[PDB]
RNA sequence: UCCAUGGAUCUCCGAUCGGGAAACCGUAUCCAAGCUCCGUGGCUAGUCUGCGCUCUUUGGACUUUGAAAACUUAGCGAACU
RNA sequence: UAUUCCUCAAUGACCGAUAGCGUACAAGUACCGUGAGGGAAAGGUGAAAAGAACCCUAUGACGGGAGUGCAAUAGAGAACCU
RNA sequence: UCAGUCAAUCUACGCAGAGUGAAUCGGUCCCUAAGGAAACCCCGAAAGGGCUGCCGUCCGAUGGGUACACGAAAGUGACGA
């Protein structure tokens, strides 16, 4: 519904009402202004939509029907690509070594 | 049977848009606009001409019948209307004070004057959406500043 | 506030065999009783043999038990099969004679009809 | 934790003095061993205060405030510290000291 | 009848694998005609 | 999405197509070790700690609005 | 979209840290220096000093050369005919 | 002076699909062999897909009409010029 | 449509989707046999061949093992018909 009532819910599209619209990727420079903080979450956030992303395309091709805006995929994935790269960026950039290896270990850290 | 050795015209100097003459084929004589230009094949697509019939078996989705579509023409066989004496002519290419390319017209029996560059060129054929969708941050949103380099506002939790 | 050690990983430097440990030398030093005949051999209670033949063991007993009772549940669910069709054939043979006791008098009382 | 029980059932009612004392050993024996349960385990003696009904006063905030601090949790320090009026603690110099070693 | 292939996996990577053929010099020279000739198995 | 591999490369030995003994792995990253008895003991401090912030009160979405804004 | 230049990311075998049924497994190397944070010990207790790790930087310690057709120079060297 | 794993440009009383490289086409593939190794076949609708709506008879249109096209035995689905 | 010794509606056949859940099962891991290989050393136109030890390393089940690590002049594990 409008809100995902558990954790199972939120790989579930509950905002597909009327064709819905959905908007562009976040470019590099958008991203530049936001903090490390607010970059992270944007980070999770967009995971999440991936997972819903291809949770659904999965769903629906295993009953062969067609996955409706496949653009989406991409976009989330370009978006986290930039994500990574605004924060190597302002790693590259910090003139602490300490610091600048830190950042490097956290954004690449799997 | 695409049997020719053709290359691709790499710079075009036919556009969407322009007023043109067909001076070859069938439709011989018959000037139109540009509804379509297909670079893949070297072709375009004249509005209201070169029209062909397609038998079209209907599905559940779309409707039988016999249809009357345009088909494309060799971009060899249009020229640009010469804007002043309402011509075909060839198309020549011009500095300006600024030094931007712009067409003028060319050949024996041309004005030279210069070919405009069609006005529905700026057009977005997908228009952009009047309503922001659920999962679309707002403008005003986007642009909210919370990281600064000079005095460390945004940093990591190091 | 748990104090107890966490499991620690074996060194992987090689290690002397107990053949090289020996000092050379022709003899060896063996236990010996004053009274009674040299041992060959001194197993004590730690001496545990054949556990991996024990456990074969085992699992072949374990599987000719299992095996037994998947075929005995077969044959009586069989045979639970075949008592139900006994009882229904059973019940089948009053069926079929009072059905013959009304088809009989329909048809002979047709004919009596035909007399009337 | 025992000898708390024990004056709990003895008669004696424990006081915010001996909570910020436990909330202290707690936050360093998880940034000994391990400092990802650090979280839960603030809660349950938190949630162990606010039963219990033992206010906080200004040493429970600067015990958070540092023991977050040296685990280089800055972001939460400092939200902890903007909400430090809606308990109705004041801070104090020790308070602004940790805060301003941190940023 | 019993044939002359009875297949053996271990047996195979022991004879033909990929380090059974650079253990020696022949089998070096086997890998390198190999893909000189452009085949895409070079080992068996 | 399919894709066009060689038909040669169905030769390389697989686990699921090999005797009982033969093992591969998927480059799984390790746990802890193995024991010498046929066990394995788990070491947390190779385990992986994810620090995720939480998302409750975020205002940023996944997609920037494309409507008309301001020329 | 595309182009030019410069960047970020950049799985594995071949293959070289060890093992190996090629594309897999196991791997915080070791040791000097000087620096923020971290923790614990000790004084007569204030800009007090002395012990540590983890990770960061600069070095120096082990060792890793390495492929490639023909041509070249060498070693050994047939038989059919 | 020698050679071509290679690059760039050009030439041919050189070949033109059983020819020319084994390969004009996803070939050192398919296939054969335990292995070293051996080793194929297969080009062409039309200018443009306009690739035959609809009707009739068959279970089923590749059929017979209709229509497209200069031309339909030019009506094909790794294959339709003659 | 192909295949099936069919005129097949069916199928180990074509299209599409799905399915294999482990502390204990079988492996991995530890340990070695026959055997293989490095190192050192010996020998050899080259390539290579031998040697596995008096101090010696790494692999190799068809066998021995199942809730730390290190060490050992302790016992053993340990066996035919
Ligand atoms: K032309
Ligand atoms: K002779
Ligand atoms: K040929
Ligand atoms: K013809
Ligand atoms: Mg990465
Ligand atoms: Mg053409
Ligand atoms: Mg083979
Ligand atoms: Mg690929
Ligand atoms: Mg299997
Ligand atoms: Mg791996
Ligand atoms: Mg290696
Ligand atoms: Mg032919
Ligand atoms: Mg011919
Ligand atoms: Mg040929
Ligand atoms: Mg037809
Ligand atoms: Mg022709
Ligand atoms: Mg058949
Ligand atoms: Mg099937
Ligand atoms: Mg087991
Ligand atoms: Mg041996
Ligand atoms: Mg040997
Ligand atoms: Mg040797
Ligand atoms: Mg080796
Ligand atoms: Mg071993
Ligand atoms: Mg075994
Ligand atoms: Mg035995």
């Amino acid at each position: 519904v409008k809100i995902a009532k558990n954790p199972l819910e939120e790989f579930f599209e509950f905002d597909r009402s009327k064709p819905v619209v959905y908007g562009r990727g976040w470019k590099a420079s958008e991203l530049r202004l936001k903090s490390w903080d607010d970059l992270q979450k944007l980070w999770y956030v967009l995971l999440k939509e991936k997972n819903m992303l291809m949770t659904q395309r999965q769903m629906l091709q295993a009953q062969n029907m067609m996955f409706p805006n496949p653009e989406r995929i991409p976009k989330v994935r370009r978006s986290m690509c930039r994500i990574k790269h605004v924060l190597t960026e302002r790693a590259i950039e910090e003139p602490d070594p300490r610091r600048s290896a830190e950042m490097k270990r956290m954004v690449n850290g799997m | 049977g695409w049997k020719a050795a053709e290359k691709l015209i790499r710079h075009w100097k036919i556009l969407r848009g322009d007023n043109v003459m067909i001076i070859r084929g069938k439709d011989k004589g018959e000037t139109g606009t540009v509804k379509r230009v297909i670079r893949s094949q070297n072709r375009v697509i004249v509005e209201g001409k070169n029209l062909i019939k397609k038998h079209i078996k209907g599905g559940p989705d779309h409707e039988g019948g016999i249809f009357t579509v345009e088909a494309p023409l060799h971009a060899s066989n249009v020229q640009v209307v010469d804007p002043v004496t309402g011509r075909p002519c060839k198309v020549g290419v011009k500095y300006l004070e600024d030094g931007t390319k712009v067409r003028v017209a060319r050949g024996t029996g041309t004005s030279g004057s210069i070919i405009p560059r069609p006005e529905i060129l700026k057009i977005r054929t997908t228009p952009r959406p009047t309503t922001a969708g659920p999962k679309d941050t707002p403008m005003e949103f986007v642009w909210e500043q919370t990281y600064d380099a000079k005095t460390g506002k945004g940093m990591p939790d190091l | 506030t748990d104090t107890r050690l966490p499991k620690r990983r074996p060194m992987a430097h090689p290690k002397k065999k107990r053949f090289k440990l020996k000092p050379p030398g022709p003899y060896a030093y063996v236990q010996y009783t004053p009274g009674e005949p040299i041992a060959s051999n001194n197993p004590n209670k730690g001496s545990v043999k054949r556990r991996n033949a024990k456990k074969r063991i085992g699992q072949r007993r374990a599987f000719i038990l299992s095996e037994k009772k998947k075929r005995q549940g077969l044959v009586q669910e069989a045979k639970r099969k075949k008592r139900i069709k006994e009882v229904e054939r059973k019940m089948a043979k009053v069926a079929r004679e009072r059905a013959w006791e009304e088809r009989l008098a329909e048809l002979q009382r047709l004919e009596e009809e035909k007399k009337k | 934790t025992r000898f708390a029980g024990e004056m709990a059932r003895g008669g004696f009612e424990i006081g915010t003095l001996a909570y910020n004392v436990i909330l202290d050993c707690v936050c360093k024996l998880c940034r000994k061993k391990d400092p990802f349960r650090l979280q839960s385990e603030v809660e349950k003696v938190l949630l162990e205060m606010e039963t219990r009904g033992v206010p906080r006063n200004t040493k429970t905030f600067n015990v958070l405030i540092n023991n977050l601090s040296k685990i280089r949790r800055t972001e939460e320090a400092m939200e902890l510290f903007g909400r430090m009026s809606e308990w109705g603690c004041q801070p104090d110099a020790e308070t602004y000291l940790v805060l301003i070693r941190s940023l | 009848p019993k044939r002359t292939f009875q297949p053996s996996t271990i047996r195979r990577k022991r004879n033909h694998g990929f380090f059974a053929r650079k253990a020696t010099k022949g089998g070096r020279r086997v890998i390198a005609r190999r893909i000189a000739k452009g085949r895409h198995r070079v080992t068996a | 999405s399919f894709r066009r591999k060689r038909a040669s490369s169905l030769d390389i030995l697989s686990p699921k197509r090999a005797p009982r003994d033969f093992y591969k792995g998927k480059n799984c990253k390790p746990t802890g070790f193995h024991t010498k008895k046929g066990g394995y003991v788990v070491q947390p401090d190779k385990l992986p700690n994810y620090v995720i912030p939480d998302l409750t009160g975020f205002k940023l979405k996944p997609y920037v609005s494309q409507c008309p804004i301001e020329v």
